[PDB]
């Protein structure tokens, strides 16, 4: 006769994923030249890595003013990708899409004031467990690094990957205001007649990111 | 990891420098090819609807990333829970062209539709923005009518854009924007 | 007076000593999980310098004292010395206890507490109580040891495990056989704690006081 | 391209699942990522 | 086979000693991953259910069993009788994540669901007791939800727990606890 | 055209062991790392083996005191799984799910008393077939051994396979009363001011042990 | 891992089923039981 068969209950259902393709009926189709065609990619790590963005900011300016007294934090907030200041950079505009993640991310600098605004800056990087801090003095005690204004203008600082688990989201909660990730913050020492200035950070993906987990779930 | 900054050329930094070691890093999924193939289910507009992408809810994983690469190609699966049969017809085909059982024709089984769609454009390649709500009578991937359509899903395939685009997300307002996981 | 053994352990510049040794054992584990992880990112390193003895107090085995008294006492724990300080200038670190525990009366009593060395937990069940013979443990008996001993190794539940809120480790010794003083026995025999912290590395770090 | 663990040729034939790209005559964004220097513009020390 | 006992170095005895002999026991029964691979129906809680497993009845073989390993992993196939669309969602990935049909929305059938699933956690493993009724909210296998869901069950897959825990049972009250078996 | 097929009736049918598997739908998964991870274990008569558990009792102890008069018998009763000493356990904290056994268990002794408590024990083993001794002079007939105190305080004696089918229940009924496996029994020679002394007796797997077929029902 | 007897590649690629297993660079418990001795501390007579 012919091979049996059980047609087996639950498999086959139509999966939003399901790995076989479906069938094809037109075929013998040649398209047009795809060749060398201009600034391909095909990885979003690629471009997030390989071109960074500023961040949103205070106001809404990137930038940002050197303080003329004692409050000299220049920044502070939430190291996660919750960071509104990065919630809407390229490397935030799309972890949405990733339930999780790990590696590192990167704090690009530039000055724009005059070559008479001679400035000097802090970058400080604290984690869970403490708030922290407004004085570099009581700073200077996490993992950081100085750096003053010169010829070669950027910097770029990437900020390590600490968590107890390899990973954490890149959502959160009102349960998380403690975050699972820590409180980067950066500050600023002395200067001259470098005061309001501009200090644009920007971000990219170090070589060390890594996102994973695809999630899809109404975003604009 | 200083630099000349008004240059631009990629100058990144890494671990290292401070310390710390740099890991092995495994993207798999951030893959553009990869995370473009899983349908989208767009409003199947009554019955006679075409092909086309930015009909889709620029706000969905398989949209917003399209939206987010100018230029690209692939090719079609789609799914269509409906009425009737459904009579594709390719692209420049008159709309008229769409009626023809002698045209690819499918005859109802239970439920949707599930079959593979070449990238049929004339041109070499395919855009979400033509600067030339406004867009091309040649950005058409094909196009379906049966007789009631109720599902209209468009899985992406063989993906691959070229050039780049912005990408924000949902805007905070206490620099972390709070919404309820899954949890035990 | 008999096959004879004796036995000193070095930790640091501290070294608890025993006559009526018995020996030890360690158990789940013998190593420790690959303390280069990537969550610590290079950025962890060894700290072998508070890695030794610190004594606390267990309960005091009586007489009456039922069969069930099981004096827990959480590892980690309140450290007014280095591994303190440590957790106190650190989120992310993991070591493993050595613990080296005495209770002293004499070689003339009855009965037997129950030590053993559990992971995370909560809380235990009774009739469960039973069972202790599963995690890192040892037996005491005055007519054969004086000292227990038994050196844990680092399970939490992720390679660099924070303490500041969560203490993977803790320390039960169940009344197994109740006490009897006897006619020429010893009177109390007060449990004492010999501790220590061993193989650990930190990362991370926070400001200060100020 | 995706999703695509199928063990067999899926069945119909090549020139017929997809349509062929014919031929003429990260492709570049790799290009400028892979080529960023984590370097310093002055001497490390310590 | 005496020994010393206040030691508790694993000292046991076999036959032989007294008399006898000892044979060639075929244990595969009692193999850890082998009868760990089997399905649990635990009550799928109305539609939005987590994939925990402190959820199913601390009483059954794959139950219990789990909970007498403190720590473990392996991955997952479910099973769901019900109604609509199960479209499931990551772990980490927000309640609301879980609706787009982009997402892993399944189409129903006859009748209920049979779909593999990875161990996702964050975590390098995972545990039924965290000491840090009060367990971790990324202790969670994704999370499901269709539109009325009847029947949940786990078979847990590629098993492998570490460390033990207490196991007893129905305390008796005769020394010889009685309940009818299979007769003829 | 294409390869005919039987849709066969009954093949497929959902079934709680089935031994094909479901289809995956995501795929291209790389989890953390699972490296020599403490304490592992793949085998439950592994556990159950290599660490032994003590013995509820009468009131509820574990141990046992010298008895000071002719009623000698320190324990007895039946010797299955239904066991409540056992009924526990580690061992019998699981033979619940499995139908059947085989193979040997055992009974580790120990002492607790003072130095000048040196004791006399015994331990008898009689079958189906005649009701359990009280006398160990009745008893030296069944296949038993003798000991007393010493340096060594433990000792682990293994209990003998027998029965007519290789296998028997763990379970048990108000038929079975008369027990198809026989009444383990353990006496008391004589001592001197060793009364009142803690005798704890536990319970591992012997190697000849095996356990199989396996059976959930309802167990708290 | 249970109840596997599928003849095939169960179909669906190995990177599908389940989740891949990254390295990092009775396993014990098993260890600490095939070394339990039956012997006597004394000497067999008889």
């Amino acid at each position: 006769g012919i091979f049996p068969v059980a047609c087996s209950d639950g498999y086959g259902g139509l999966v939003t994923t399901d790995p076989k393709t479906a069938d094809p009926a037109y075929g013998k189709v040649f398209n047009p030249p795809r060749n060398m065609l201009p600034g391909r990619f095909t990885n979003f790590l690629d471009v997030a890595e390989a071109c960074p963005t500023f961040l949103h900011f205070e106001g809404d300016v990137p930038y940002v003013t050197t303080k003329t007294d004692s409050d000299r934090v220049l920044a502070q907030f939430d190291l996660s990708l919750a960071a509104k200041h990065m919630s809407n950079t390229f490397l935030a505009g799309l972890a949405q899409y990733y339930t999780q993640y790990s590696g590192t991310i990167n704090l690009h600098f530039m000055f724009t004031g005059p070559t008479d605004a001679k400035a000097r800056y802090m970058i400080a990087y604290a984690p869970p467990g403490m708030e922290p801090p407004k004085t570099p003095e009581a700073a200077a005690h996490c993992i950081h690094a100085e750096w003053d204004t010169g010829l070669n203008s950027k910097f770029t600082f990437s900020i390590p990957y600490l968590s107890a688990a390899d990973y954490a989201y890149t959502a959160s909660d009102t349960a998380e205001t403690t975050n699972v990730q820590g409180w980067v913050c950066l500050f600023q020492i002395t200067h001259g007649k470098a005061d309001g200035d501009a200090l644009v950070v920007l971000a990219s993906a170090g070589k060390d990111f890594e996102l994973r987990l695809p999630v899809d779930a109404r975003t604009q | 990891t200083t630099s000349a900054g008004e240059s631009a050329d990629p100058v990144t930094a890494t671990v290292e420098n401070y310390g710390g070691e740099t890991q092995v890093q495994r993207r798999q999924h951030t893959d553009v090819s990869f995370i473009l193939d899983r349908f989208v289910k767009v409003t199947p507009k009554d019955q006679i609807n075409v092909l086309d992408l930015m009909q889709t809810p620029a706000h969905t994983l398989v949209g917003a990333l399209l939206r987010t690469a100018t230029y690209y190609f692939a090719d079609l699966e789609v799914a269509v829970k409906h009425e009737g049969n459904l009579t594709w017809v390719p692209n420049g085909a008159p709309e008229a062209a769409l009626d023809n059982t002698t045209n690819p024709t499918a005859y109802h089984k239970a439920p949707l539709t599930r079959l593979a769609l070449p990238y049929t454009a004339p041109h070499r390649v395919l855009a979400t923005v033509y600067n030339g709500r406004a867009l091309p009578t040649s950005f058409n991937y094909g196009a379906i009518k049966a007789t009631r359509v109720t599902e209209l899903l468009y899985r992406m395939k063989r993906a691959e854009t070229y050039c780049p685009r912005p990408l924000l997300a949902i805007h905070p307002d206490q620099a972390r924007h709070k919404q309820k996981i899954v949890a035990p | 007076l008999l096959e004879d053994r004796i036995l000193t352990t070095r930790n640091g510049h501290t070294t608890s000593t025993t006559q009526s040794s018995v020996g030890v054992t360690y158990g789940y584990a013998t190593a420790e999980d690959f303390v280069s992880g990537p969550n610590t990112s290079g950025l962890e390193t060894r700290v072998a310098q508070a890695e030794r003895f610190f004594k606390t107090h267990l309960f005091d085995w009586v007489t009456s004292d039922p069969f069930g008294r099981c004096h827990l006492l959480e590892l980690p724990t309140d450290h007014k010395g280095v591994y303190g300080y440590l957790t106190d200038s650190y989120a992310y670190m993991r070591n493993g206890w050595d613990v080296e525990v005495t209770a002293v009366g004499n070689q003339f009593n009855g009965g037997c507490l129950l030590v053993a060395m559990v992971p995370e937990l909560c809380s235990i069940q009774k009739r469960e109580l039973y069972q202790l013979t599963l995690f890192p443990h040892q037996f005491i008996n005055p007519r054969t040891n004086m000292t227990a001993h038994i050196t844990v190794p680092f399970v939490g539940v992720n390679r660099y495990d924070q303490y500041k809120v969560h203490k993977p480790w803790t320390l039960v010794v169940m009344v197994v056989a109740p006490l009897t003083v006897n006619s020429e026995g010893a009177p109390q025999i007060k449990v004492y704690a010999n501790i220590a912290p061993t193989n650990v590395h930190v990362a991370g770090e926070f400001p200060s006081k100020e | 391209s995706g999703n695509t663990g199928s063990i067999i040729n899926n069945y119909y034939m090549q020139q017929y699942q997809n349509s062929m790209d014919t031929q003429l005559g990260n492709d570049w964004f790799s290009k400028l990522a892979s080529s960023a220097f984590s370097g310093l513009f002055g001497a490390l020390l310590a």
